[PDB]
RNA sequence: GGUGGCAAUGGCUAACCUUUUAUCUGGGCAGCCGAAGCGAAAGCAACAUGUGCGCAGCCUUUUGGCGAGGCACGACGUAU
RNA sequence: UUAUGCUAUCAGGUGGAUGGCUCGGCUCAAGAGCUUAUGAAGGACGUGCCAAGCUGCGAUAAGCCCGGGGUAGGUGCAUGGAGCCAAUGAACCCGGGAUUUCCGAAUGGGACCUCUCCGUAGUGAUCAUUCAUGAUCGGGAACGCUCCGAAUUGAAACAUCUCAGUAGGAGCGGGAAAAGAAAUCAAUUGAGAUGCCGUAAGUAACGGCGAGUGAAACCGGCACAGUUCAAACCGAAUCCCUUCGGGGACAUGUGGUGUUGUAGGGCUGUUCAAACGUCUGGCGGUAAAAUCGAACUUGCCUGGAACGGCAGACCAUAGAGUGUGACAGUCACUUAGAUGUACGCCAAAAGACCGGAACAUGUCCCUGAGUACCGUGCGUUGGAUAUCGUGCGUGAAUCUGGGGGGCACCAACCUCCAAAACUAAAUACUCCUUGAGACCGAUAGCGAAAUAGUAGGGUGACCGAACGCUGAAAAGUACCCCGAGAAGGGAGGUGCAAAGUGCCUGAAACCUGAUAGUGAUGGAACGAUACGGCAUGAAAGGAUCUCUGGCAUGAAGGA
């Protein structure tokens, strides 16, 4: 329906009418479909080498020797090339020619994204996603937020709006994950706190770029993953007036 | 130097461990005192054998002294008065990492040291 | 299939472990054995032997696109809204040459005066068009 | 098959452009399927319910009435 | 005190799994892409103060010299003794040079001889030329082009077919290569080089019409590019080398014009003026090492060791990480962002160089031959009487001409000009460079976490491993005793901890000892259920819970 405009002091200084994207229904299933499709589309092929365990020239010994029939080396008895021999090929390993990508049609993907955008207004789901805040959703801001070029100003705005608690939770709950993720480059396990959506490319993109667990994107790059990470809708999103005015026919 | 061009831990550790001698000169750095960084325009520099430093972490916290030895390979600096006593009883000096120490006094026996700290 | 369901069942839903060996547990490879031991399956799936008829060249053969007079009559106003046809003197003047359809068939009813021009009209399409007061014109 | 999107004014886009580096957003009507079938082919071209019964459902003097879908005819296109 | 034994647990040995870590591997993407007779790659041998392997280098031999960066230590994997080098700026990295034994394309002759013979001092072979000089030879992970060319297998047999122009082979060759500017595709009228991608489409087509194989055009895209010869007419008007004197090619034609289809070009005349292209140029981008780049190392607590808990203060175009005696935005390297950068690469303004396009003209001239086409055979193809190749035979016409329009011939209509030649970009691949990863985590991932194509096996083609982990710091066990002992043991000490030299945790199998039960009258799938003996029962299990009785209500049954 309609919301309020909050300036840099944090107080609401004007009533804004939300576009028709905001009054969409709640669809966790289509949110999950879009989220899984994007996560599959970002994937990457892997798999062993073309002849892992298979470049040997081993042949079986046949019967009459008291050993099993597995392939063995031509000049020793050591077994090779079979999936149960030591050093043998992985039976059914991953292939680099696999196609892990998924697909959602553009109409239902847009319906999923609109369902995610409507979820940002809902206080119960936004407070049900671990987001800790006292602001009154939706948090629309006047368009001065685009042109502030230092993260201290972003900190002051988030404190004024009642959203700095979730930023602190993202920063101080950012914790080391377990297992093989750390060695492969995924040391810490992160948190999602604040999502800023400016109308166009401004210095707020560089401003809140370094906020802990805070993603900032223009309305054009508003995929459903930003609106609902990990198939759960209810991201604590901060919009502006410019994003609101560039949103009347965003996904219809 | 290891950039955010690569963020993988294995790549960064390989670049550090196989880094050449001219990149291992920068490994010896440490936090200066407040006075030195205020009077030298940079927040830190590299520690040379001889300048007085104070170990601000470990078993020898706050022990100012003269860096007796330094190895560019292992990235280990040995401090006067920060040593170990062996079973023989002889005092073998201990190697401390250069990040553990904080410089208090410089060593201007090198005229090139001024351009080494900055520019 | 469901790999994790059959972890423990040995044969993995295949009966004897002597089943599931190669092409012999299916009766050849592909749609083979269609004259000897898969005759009835060939009949059931359409693999039965034989050739029938001929083909004309595709360069001369043409498949015309059709539309019935009921479809034209019951959405001619959508044509005038869309701009593919207009209304003169109460008769909806609709040309088939630009809608992509090249034949007209009289499936259904005609109510409004449709001045339809097309490549070729069926006899009953001509009858239903002329009964309603419209006209048919063959367009080159 | 289960779950969904859109739905005769139908559905999906493929390559590809946009990448602020493989995500993503907006495009991309070529094309495939559906929309009319029968026939080897030339060729021709149909029902926007004419009728009967009747479940759920609604109404009802609780036994009947109306009855989507369903079942059975009739009519029509084309081949022989 | 019952041995040999049995079962369960415990301690220790042997052992090296699990767990944790990891400078390796794999996969994908993006760049860049040749080298070699000015002697490569690859190999043999040598090469270090103590140096065996690997790596690097070559009798100047883990090196030498010069310009740039860096600056205080260096002396490889591999911080031992003694020396040496370095503030005359080394080590190290980028750039430019020097040295660069023998073999190897190996090239003065020769190889069971990596050396040897002649020394008249080495251009071996095939080639071009003015006989001055120059080219080719080998290697390169795959890709590219040309030619030759199977079988397993599928058809549930098998031969046409398929497997498959695959596997393999020979030649050539570059950063790309091939293709390439219609004697084209269409359809009644259109399009306007080629390549690659999607679709047409499992359609046409082929086929024991079985199994299977299987396009193109239209269309939508990536990228955009058009031209040069032969000839007509002219006739040495030229071209290459050079010691600048001259020589060589060439009248068997160097060069100019010209290059094509509702035909073009030449000869005759007329009109306009001159497009694209070649060269000079380096304004500016790009470009070597590399430079700078924020803010804590504050108090107490535990700890050996704080990055941690409790308090406190700051940075963030920079909360990506890695190291650091444990969880690090603020300690170091860094990071977002700004810089510097020689040689090279691209490069627009501003100039010089040749010129191009039409008009009318006609009994004029030229416009590719063993070629197009045809007969026959074979291969190949989806190509069917209608694919392309080429073996043999035949074989034209010249603008009043010739070809195509999926059997042939006639006619109309449409469309084009072969048999001569060049041509970026879009595309393909990964030795190499960088990045990334729901990838593997040491019996996995390359075979190799590389003293790994190594040890080892084979005459040979060739086959082919295992081995990772001390601790924060060696603080790597002083002194004493036993012992023949630089072995080993005890005592003793360093270490928070022996973790006590393939040393992190340290399983089971197996072995040794102890504890409990039983045991030299005893019957076997080693156990399930119930009841007892012995030992345990601290934690995690019960406390109206355990044992023993009375009272109340008591289903089925019932003395
Ligand atoms: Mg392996
Ligand atoms: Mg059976
Ligand atoms: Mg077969
Ligand atoms: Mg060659
Ligand atoms: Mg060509
Ligand atoms: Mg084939
Ligand atoms: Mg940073
Ligand atoms: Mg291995």
């Amino acid at each position: 329906a309609t919301a309020k405009t909050i300036d840099l002091t944090g107080k609401a200084v004007g009533e804004v009418e939300l576009p028709a994207v905001f009054d969409a229904d709640y669809r966790p299933d289509l949110i999950k479909k879009a989220v899984l499709a994007a996560q599959a589309n970002r994937l990457q092929p892997y798999g062993p080498r073309l002849y892992s365990g298979m470049e040997t020239s081993a042949r079986g010994w046949g019967s009459g020797r008291g050993v099993s029939h597995v392939p063995r080396l031509v000049n020793s008895s050591r077994a090779a090339r079979v999936p149960h021999a030591k050093g043998g090929r992985r039976a059914h390993p991953p292939k680099p020619e696999a196609d892990r990508s998924e697909k959602v049609n553009t109409k239902e993907r847009r319906y999923a994204i609109r369902s995610a955008i409507a979820a940002t207004t809902d206080p119960t789901l936004v407070s049900l996603r671990g987001h800790i805040f006292e602001a009154e959703l939706p948090i629309v801001a006047v368009n001065d937020l685009e042109s502030l070029e230092r993260t201290k100003q972003v900190i002051e705005f988030l404190e004024a709006a009642g959203l700095y608690e979730d930023v602190l939770r993202a920063k101080y709950g950012r914790h080391i994950r377990a297992g093989r993720g750390k060695l492969r480059g995924r040391k810490y396990k992160h948190k999602k706190s604040v999502l800023i959506v400016a109308g166009e490319n401004t210095p707020i993109l560089k401003a809140a770029r370094n906020l802990s667990g805070v993603d900032v994107v223009t309305v054009d790059s508003l995929n459903a993953e930003l609106l609902a990470p990990g198939t759960h809708a209810g991201r604590l999103t901060v919009w502006t007036e410019s994003a609101i005015g560039k949103l009347e026919g965003a996904f219809q | 130097m290891i950039a955010m061009v690569s963020k993988q831990p294995r790549k960064q550790r390989k670049a550090r461990y196989a880094a050449p001698l001219h990149i291992r000169q920068k490994f010896m750095g440490a936090r200066l005192s407040e006075a030195l960084t205020k009077e030298y325009g940079t927040r830190s520099a590299a520690v040379i054998t001889g300048d007085t430093v104070k170990v601000m972490r470990g078993d020898f916290k706050g022990t100012e002294g003269k860096v007796q030895s330094v190895s560019l390979m292992d990235g280990t600096i040995t401090v006067d008065g920060v040593i170990s006593t062996k079973v023989d009883g002889t005092e073998v000096p201990r190697p401390l990492n250069p990040s553990n120490v904080m410089i208090t006094k410089l060593e201007m026996k090198d005229g090139r040291r001024a351009s080494s700290i900055k520019k | 299939m469901d790999t994790k369901k059959f972890r423990g069942s040995r044969t993995c839903g295949g009966g004897t472990h002597k089943n599931r060996r190669g092409a012999g547990n299916r009766g050849g490879r592909g749609k083979a054995g269609g004259c000897k031991h898969h005759f009835v399956r060939a009949m059931m799936r359409g693999y039965s032997y034989g050739k029938h008829g001929f083909k004309r060249p595709d360069e001369v053969s043409r498949d015309v696109s059709i539309v019935n007079v009921g479809e034209l009559d019951e959405l001619a106003s959508y044509l005038v809204e869309e701009g593919l046809a207009e209304v003169k003197d109460g008769a909806y003047h609709i040309n088939l040459e630009n809608l992509g359809i090249e034949k007209v068939l009289g499936s259904g009813r005609v109510t409004k005066n449709l001045v339809v021009t097309s490549e070729e009209f069926s006899a009953s399409a001509r009858e239903k068009i002329e009964n309603a007061g419209g006209s048919c014109i063959d367009a080159e």
